[PDB]
Formats: C-alpha cells, structure tokens, sequence
C-alpha cells in the first residue's frame, strides 16, 4: 500500500458500502488516510 | 495485540472501554503513524 | 496498579537519562504512551 | 527543500542561535514539519 499510495498511476476502488470503505474512512494512518483523500477524490467515481 | 488483564480483575470493564474510545476517536491510530514514520529515517526509498 | 511492561523497543524503550529519571520519566514507547491514554481516562496510578 | 526533504543522503544544519533555526521551529507546513523533525534527529548534531 505504501507503493500503491505514492503513486497515481493507478486507480484506488472499494464497493458502494462494505466494512472495507468505512474502514478507509475512519482510519488515521498516514497512508491509509492518503488513500481516503484519494477514494474521495475520484472522478470519475472510483467505488462499484 | 490486546491488553492483558488477570482472570477476575477490576480493570477488566473499564480498559476495554478506554480501548474503544481510543479507536473511535482514531487516538490508537493517530499514535502509530506518528511513532513509526518519524522514526522512519531510513527510508527504504534511501537504499533504493 | 503495578503496569508489567516488557523491554523491547518501540513498544518500551529506555530515555536518554534513564539513569537520571525514573518510574514513569525513565521509559518511553508506544504501550507507554498507551498506559499513559487508559490511565487518564480509568484513573489510575500506575507504575511502569 | 521538496528534493531535499524526501532524500536523507543530504544533512541540513543551520546556526546553533538564530532566525533560521527558530523559523523551522514554530513552522508548520509539512515540508518544513519534517526537516524540524530531522534537525532534532541530529547524530551527530547538524546545528553550527
Ligand atoms: N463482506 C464485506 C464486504 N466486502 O466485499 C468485498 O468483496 N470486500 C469487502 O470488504 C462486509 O462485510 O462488509
Ligand atoms: N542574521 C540572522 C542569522 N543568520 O545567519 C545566517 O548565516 N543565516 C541566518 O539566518 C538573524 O538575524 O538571526
């Protein structure tokens, strides 16, 4: 994860809601949060 | 990784809430990134 | 309430001055830190 | 200071009393967060 969140190439997607996007959601690790700014930040929508 | 308290001890209810309220304000979170990535002066990146 | 706590960094790592400090000053880590929220918030004295 | 915080092959020191040091010490971008956390890690001391 630390080489998926330091680099954009690639797309970052969970389902529509499941324990997984919650669990990016209310994380404070400094990756996994890097990650939540991202999930957010999809255009277009990254989530299925 | 839990909070090893003896069969019958008082600490038994109240610890296990303080760990909750610690992850639901991230607070358990918020301490791992900060203490292994300051520390995380070398960088795997430094190697490479 | 006497905390048992094991030396192994970073979980309990030893101060700079542990010979001059003591107790509770002589050691920092992760679960120290970790006492530190629970006994806060369970309120009680605890000895490292 | 982008090229150089990201690569720790560099050290960076300023002076032991002085506008300089004190500036990374009250800073709070982030670029400038993680030099000041490098500057403190300083084996030996980077400061003149
Ligand atoms: N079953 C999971 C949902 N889920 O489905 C997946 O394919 N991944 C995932 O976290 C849940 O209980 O929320
Ligand atoms: N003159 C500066 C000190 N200083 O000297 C340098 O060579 N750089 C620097 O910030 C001050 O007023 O603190």
């Amino acid at each position: 994860a630390e080489d998926l969140s330091k680099q954009t190439e690639i797309a970052y997607g969970t389902l529509d809601s499941g324990s997984t996007k919650e669990f990016f959601r209310r994380s404070k690790i400094a990756v996994f949060d890097k990650m939540w700014t991202y999930m957010r930040s999809a255009e277009p929508s990254v989530f299925v | 990784y839990g909070i090893a308290t003896p069969k019958g001890s008082s600490l038994g209810t109240p610890v296990n809430l303080a760990v909750l309220k610690l992850s639901e304000q991230g607070v358990l979170d918020k301490l791992k990134n900060k203490w292994w990535y300051d520390k995380g002066e070398c960088g795997a990146k430094d190697s490479g | 309430v006497v905390v048992t706590t094991i030396l192994e960094s970073p979980y309990v790592m030893m101060k700079k001055n542990h010979e001059m400090l003591e107790g509770n000053e002589r050691y920092e880590g992760y679960c120290v830190d970790l006492a530190a929220e629970i006994a806060k918030h369970c309120g009680f004295k605890y000895k490292l």
